[PDB]
């Protein structure tokens, strides 16, 4: 989380927090509920977002679920489609923290050792990526829309 | 006098008649048919470090000297372009070394200043403090051990994964760490196999404590542990050398500390970063 | 003879320093066998106290193989 | 290094001077384009990547002779070296955006290269000529008016290695 | 600056800015308009600070203006004013790039080695930085005087 | 080359060659006649064996050919019996030099690197890699085959 | 570095090329002198001590002003560099001679070794004049044939002195 | 040396390529810019004495310590000599804009330029601040396009010494 | 070992091992009948072989014999013999080997400082085993008798 | 590093003859001013921090731009370095003094300091100047005789560096 960032930059140079990253904890606090509340609305939206975005993937990548691709077959593409509702929720964990952090270190740490475990693409997941960005910006007002794109760019550009 | 109005020059050279001796070398350079393959003027350059004191200059000529760039170990080639400047530099000589940071903390005059408080214009430090028995700092630390031993990252390949995970599982230290990646196969394929064995000494010295070498008590210690140990003697050696313990022990990953003038003058004397009157 | 497994007490006694150093006073780490001796003389420079020593990678004695 | 606020109160320390209208309002020159900067480095941070796919694409259409045999990036560890100088160009480029200064430019890139470049044997027009590509792609994903800034830094890497 | 500091750490990881430090730049070039108001007044005010502070230091510490004293004489006391006037400047030009790095770099590096080769005292310099610090606090805003107390306290730290 | 690792592993330990290493340069240098008649056979029949691999491959992965797929198209198909073209050259360098070395340097190093700015999925290298083993192996006899085997094997997992 | 069946690699890799008939014919004649060259290799190594023994002690015995006071080699330390200069010589000849190419040798002794002699103080002709030693005393052990063969790697050691 | 059309020539003719749209553009851009170059080159041959007094008026007012006793330019000697180099430096930037190419600027100034200053003892510097105010001085007569491609070649030079 | 030799330079990438460390164990594997035979030859004849090399030590070398010498005295011969006796089974165990880290962290590692602790000339080490080579090379066939020379060339080098 | 009595015993061991009644009475004349010269040493110990006080205010009371902005000891970073280096060359004029030889000032200070100081942007002149106050200090405190001592070596330090 934020307060967590400020807190290891602090301890790491090795003093009390600044005024300034007070003030930056103080502006966090106090935009929880709208966070929470872009955190809903994402929510109630799981299955319109994921199935728009895997349709948008198999638009652009027919290969993939083509015999012989990766999510060839009901099955996989289900197992497709529960990635990306793992990542969604991510997005959702990171949106509440208000930095990029559980992101990471839930489902960016050793994620390209995964899928080449799972001979998952790396492009797939970055397109799928994006495709849920597009509809999840959709969803929301400019102001949260910037800051979920934020989250979701950053997660297209640690797959690729 | 020499040739008159109906006679062709030719080379007075040895045997022709007395020769000059302050400049055998150069002339007789210059009476070789790839004296025009060199460039840089050698006469004016000569004659006027006869009346001057010794150059900011590695004591093994001024091709040991490697570009102060990120990484790639470019140098001077004698062969290419001879370029090529002997200084009579003794085995007592001290150079003189700038700082990459406050210009106080210089060891000749404060032999505290590696101890010293870091200022903001000393580079970034990274010191592994996690718990050294989830955390982004030790593969911050990991990228800047890369950073300095190769200058850069590397290929997929190439990493010492073992070695990492032994760091953030807190076997070995950071110290250890560099050891492995500077031992590892890939730092002698890239800067000892290819090179002269005193270029290969100083990039590495550079790479490792993190500024050139003083003279030739250290070029020459580093040369005879290559002599007898090879490679890994050096690289271990340097290591193993106090100063590196002052500046850094088991827990920070070595940074540069030192430049040489000419290493300052590539990066300030570009038209953009000149200080303007 | 090849991994050894020290712990030690590294007091510190030329600065007061305000950093996190609880991990560099006393620690347990792995040396190896050819590094030890030096390691041991490096601790035993700064004013350590060496508190166990155990053999762990190889074996005792081995006259090959080490 | 040193940004447009550092490079502004450098030019005033040295004169001794405080800040006057002009130093002011340069500041303010500067603090009104940072949402734009930081979006832009943002954009290109996400999508680096597919910069430089579509850069070394472009390079190698336009230079096929660069990757196939006795061409300087004709191998896989050639190539390699080709879009990892490439991908430093880009970062390097937006660092010099966020800052509002070339300094970084001067050093921590351009210090040396064009002679390293010289040495390795490295074609330096066709370097400027990836240089150039990245920045026709980057100026499409970041948007005009970013697209702009970009190109006064890509230009000055260009202009260094040229 | 905070964007110098933000980039150098992301040039020492060889990587490009994170969310987090893209926040931070964020922040301060939202923050740069009132810092740059506070500079602004802070300058305007210079010669009625200076002045208040001087003769603040002065009548607080006479010994350093009696005869045999540091400061004693009309250029002596100039050059402790001038000295003063240099503080103020470094003060301001703190405020505008948001950290204490200006001021590090013009006046705290190597500061005690200078005033031990001019004879001047330490505890006066301190005295005189907190001089400073309450004229001007006392003529600015009350939420502008914790932002400009922070450089003060830095600088006051510094040179003791 | 068996020389050039020797002479490298020697160097970097400042030593002469062992007996070890002189009975490998011994082995390699009675060997190198049939390595010699391998690197031809391989070479002449080589229209072949790309041919037989090519058509092998996207029989077993049609997705890289469908639409969508990287191989997609004429021209991407010439690129990819292209490249299998290169890695048999280099397969027929190692088999003289009797190392994977020159394998090694001209198309290992970086080669990830260089399939993710091509996205070209190493999953099907790899399987192509394999399809000229196969092919390969079949036109050598038994000592002849398992040499070049060891060679696409260091190939084939190099690209895994 | 680099070896004749390397250089041979290279060079119809750079070429994008087939190993046709002359390539071939050129790893056969590697592979012909292939033993002549570990058997010579071996000797060297089980004679290098003795090589320089003999070898320092006729240059020192045609030139004895080197040993006088006064001489480049006159003292116990500059001795002993005369004597470890010597023995990179011959580790470097040999590994020159076993891969049957002068690269290492260019790289690892002659890329920056008459700057350092210059800068040094240290005689090149007598240099020359020990490595011509090492020749003539390591051809009598390894054999005419070996001879023959060690003998182009030191005179292009010689060459690239002189 | 080397021009803009030389330059494309020698570029396709290594190619072995005859002339295409690209290298026809890049001719018909040198082509365009012409006439600016000569009148730049016009006006700085007739203020050339002019820029070298402004500039040297700058340098030495900024670093009075060049022209005191124990500084480089300290003689008359000295002091013309430092004004001969900067006449130069004009001069090849003013060929340098003519040509359209830094070919002349590498081969006639900056090759050797550094070791030469470096064993003169010569700041270089205070020669860069020096071509960095014959740059200003040049611009305000030569006029906004002919100084930004002045200071192409200035900044050439400044970094060539660098 | 060969094998240990292989799997600790492989093991150093953590990778597994090369063709080209397979094809050196294979030849190493291959030729354990000869290089097993000539360890039965080198065993039986220990007696002789020892005598002969310390005859021809003597013989080569008066100068240790006689009296202020190392080896004066019944003792010290015995002891002279003694080494000869060590060093032929360690070339034994080298030769079974295949390698020579048996030699080497038997009786090469520490040998120059051991040999100063006994007052032994190092010269007389070499000639000791040049000795033990040509007494040996003059028992075994043609074959055999080049590989227990380079063995014991490789002693020669190892103590001076 | 060499002092008088070093010195002799080189220039007789590169001869290789012992020592005679020459070298005896070079020794003695060592001797008989070493008394002088460890006086003058104590007192200049005693005395470095007052030497470099009134050095300074001397030097920057001639040159007030120096510590004015603009001028290269504008900073407590930058005084502060001055004052280390005026240090500096008291500290190594006090060494080779008590050593008799100038050997040390070639040997660890003049050596590469002209192309460190031109990088840097230092005054050449100015820090002859100062070298110059800090003689004229020193010779107060010393006395006539270690002040004309003292005054060869100040003297070549000014004239090493100009
Ligand atoms: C919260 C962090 C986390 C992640 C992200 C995660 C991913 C993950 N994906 C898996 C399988 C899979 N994942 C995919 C999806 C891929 N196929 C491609 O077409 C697409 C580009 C792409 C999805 C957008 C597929 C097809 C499989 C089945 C592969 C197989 O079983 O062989 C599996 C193996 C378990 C299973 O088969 O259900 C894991 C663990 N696990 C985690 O703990
Ligand atoms: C003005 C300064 C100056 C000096 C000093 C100088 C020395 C000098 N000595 C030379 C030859 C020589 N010099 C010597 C002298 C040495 N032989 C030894 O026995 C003795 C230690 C010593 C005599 C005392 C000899 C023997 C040669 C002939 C070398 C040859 O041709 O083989 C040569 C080359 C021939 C020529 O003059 O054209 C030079 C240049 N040249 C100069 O311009
Ligand atoms: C951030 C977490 C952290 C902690 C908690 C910590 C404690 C700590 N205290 C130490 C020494 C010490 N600690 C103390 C304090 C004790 N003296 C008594 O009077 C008091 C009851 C008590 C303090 C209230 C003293 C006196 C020493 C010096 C060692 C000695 O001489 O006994 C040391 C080792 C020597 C050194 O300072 O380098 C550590 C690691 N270090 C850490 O990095
Ligand atoms: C000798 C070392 C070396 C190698 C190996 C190498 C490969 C290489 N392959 C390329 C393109 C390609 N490579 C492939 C091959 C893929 N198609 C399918 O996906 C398969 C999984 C796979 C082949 C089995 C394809 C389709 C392209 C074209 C990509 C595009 O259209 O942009 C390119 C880009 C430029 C060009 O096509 O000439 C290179 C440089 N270059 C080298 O210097
Ligand atoms: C961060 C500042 C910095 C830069 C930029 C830099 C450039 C640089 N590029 C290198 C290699 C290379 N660089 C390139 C790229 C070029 N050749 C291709 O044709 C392209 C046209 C062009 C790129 C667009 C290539 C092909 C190589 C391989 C050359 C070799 O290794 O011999 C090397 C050699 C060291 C190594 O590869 O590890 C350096 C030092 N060094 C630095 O310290
Ligand atoms: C921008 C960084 C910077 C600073 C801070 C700075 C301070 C500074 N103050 C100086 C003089 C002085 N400074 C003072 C000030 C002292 N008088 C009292 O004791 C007070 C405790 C104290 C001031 C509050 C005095 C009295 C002098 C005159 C010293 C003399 O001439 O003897 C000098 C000597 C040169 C000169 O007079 O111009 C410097 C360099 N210079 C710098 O480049
Ligand atoms: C000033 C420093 C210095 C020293 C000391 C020195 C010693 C030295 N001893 C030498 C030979 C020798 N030295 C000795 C002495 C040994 N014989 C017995 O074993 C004794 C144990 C011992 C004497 C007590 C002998 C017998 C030789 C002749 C060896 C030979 O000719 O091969 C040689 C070779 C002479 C030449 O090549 O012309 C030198 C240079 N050199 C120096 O530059
Ligand atoms: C592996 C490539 C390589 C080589 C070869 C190399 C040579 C080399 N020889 C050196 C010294 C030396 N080398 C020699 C040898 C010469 N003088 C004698 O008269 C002979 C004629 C001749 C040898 C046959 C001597 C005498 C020194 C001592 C120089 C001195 O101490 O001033 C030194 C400097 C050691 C120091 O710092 O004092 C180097 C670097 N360096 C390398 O990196
Ligand atoms: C013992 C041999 C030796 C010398 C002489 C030496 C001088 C020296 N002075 C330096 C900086 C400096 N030196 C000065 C001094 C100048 N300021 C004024 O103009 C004066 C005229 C003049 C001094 C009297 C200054 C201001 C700096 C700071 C340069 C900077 O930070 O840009 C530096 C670079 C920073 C560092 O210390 O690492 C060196 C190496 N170093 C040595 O190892």
């Amino acid at each position: 989380s934020v307060v967590t960032k400020a807190i290891v930059s602090a301890d790491a140079e090795a003093r009390y927090l600044s005024p300034g990253e007070l003030d930056r904890i103080r502006g966090f606090v106090s935009s929880g509920e709208r966070r929470l509340r872009v955190a809903q609305t994402l929510t109630e939206s799981r299955e319109r977002i994921i199935k728009q975005a895997g349709d948008q993937l198999f638009q652009k990548r027919p290969d993939l679920v083509s015999p012989g691709g990766n999510a060839y077959g009901a099955e996989r593409t289900a197992s497709c489609l529960r990635d990306l509702d793992y990542y969604l929720r991510l997005v959702t964990f990171g949106i509440v923290a208000g930095d990029v952090t559980p992101i990471e270190e839930i489902g960016v740490i050793g994620v390209k050792e995964m899928y080449r475990n799972l001979e998952v693409p790396l492009p797939g997941m970055v397109e799928a990526v994006k495709a849920m960005k597009s509809v999840a910006t959709g969803l929301l007002s400019g102001d949260d829309s910037a800051e979920v794109g934020y989250y979701f760019d950053y997660l297209a550009g640690a797959l690729a | 006098r020499i040739f008159g109005e109906d006679t062709v020059p030719f080379i007075r050279d040895l045997g022709q008649e007395a020769q000059p001796s302050w400049n055998w070398g150069a002339a007789y350079s210059l009476y070789n048919y790839a004296a025009p393959r060199r460039k840089v003027p050698q006469f004016i350059t000569l004659y006027a470090d006869y009346v001057k004191p010794l150059p900011n200059q590695h004591p093994y000529g001024s091709g040991n000297d490697p570009l102060e760039i990120q990484f790639g170990a470019i140098f001077k080639s004698e062969t290419k372009a001879p370029s090529a400047r002997p200084a009579p530099i003794g085995k007592d000589v001290q150079r003189i070394l700038i700082r990459s940071g406050n210009p106080i903390t210089n060891e000749r005059g404060n032999p505290a200043g590696g101890i010293s408080d870091k200022t903001s214009l000393s580079p970034q430090i990274f010191k592994l403090t996690q718990d050294n028995r989830v955390e982004v700092n030790v593969q911050a630390v990991i990228r800047a051990a890369y950073q300095q031993v190769f200058g850069r990252q590397l290929y997929e390949g190439q990493h010492l994964s073992v070695s990492e995970i032994k760091l953030e599982n807190g076997e070995i230290s950071v110290k250890e760490f560099v050891r492995d990646l500077a031992t590892s196969e890939i730092f002698r394929k890239l800067y000892w196999q290819n090179f002269y064995v005193c270029k290969s000494i100083e990039y590495i010295h550079r790479r490792l404590l993190g500024r050139p070498t003083y003279g030739r008590d250290e070029t020459n210690r580093y040369y005879d542990l290559a002599f007898k140990k090879g490679f890994a003697g050096v690289v271990n050696a340097i290591l193993d050398t106090m100063e590196y313990a002052e500046v850094f022990g088991d827990d920070v990953v070595p940074y540069e500390r030192y430049v040489t003038p000419a290493g300052l003058n590539l990066r300030k004397l570009r038209a953009g970063t000149v200080p303007t009157l | 003879t090849r991994l050894f497994k020290v712990t030690a007490l590294i007091p510190s006694y030329k600065k007061v320093r305000g950093g996190r150093e609880l991990q560099n006073t006393y620690f347990t780490k792995l040396v190896e066998y050819d590094r030890w001796f030096a390691e041991q003389q490096r601790i035993q420079k700064q004013g350590g106290k060496i508190l166990s020593v155990k053999m762990v990678a190889g074996k005792p004695g081995l006259n090959t193989g080490v | 290094m040193q940004d447009a606020i550092t490079s502004v109160i450098n030019t005033y320390d040295v004169q001794g001077k405080y800040f006057d209208t002009s130093a002011f309002d340069k500041l303010k020159a500067y603090y009104a384009t940072g949402e734009l900067r930081v979006r832009a480095a943002g954009t290109i941070s996400a999508n680096a990547a597919t910069i430089i796919k579509e850069a070394s694409a472009k390079l190698f259409s336009n230079q096929p002779d660069l990757v196939r045999p006795g061409g300087n990036a004709y191998t896989t560890r050639r190539y390699a070296a080709c879009v990892r100088d490439m991908d430093y160009f880009l970062r390097y480029a937006t660092y010099a955006m966020l800052a509002g200064d070339t300094s970084i430019l001067d050093e921590r890139v351009l210090n040396g290269l064009k002679e390293t470049y010289n040495s390795l044997g490295v074609p330096i027009s066709s370097t400027v000529q990836g240089i150039q590509a990245m920045k026709e792609v980057t100026g499409s994903l970041v948007g005009s008016g970013a697209a702009k800034e970009m190109g006064v830094y890509f230009d000055y890497l260009s202009s260094g290695l040229s």
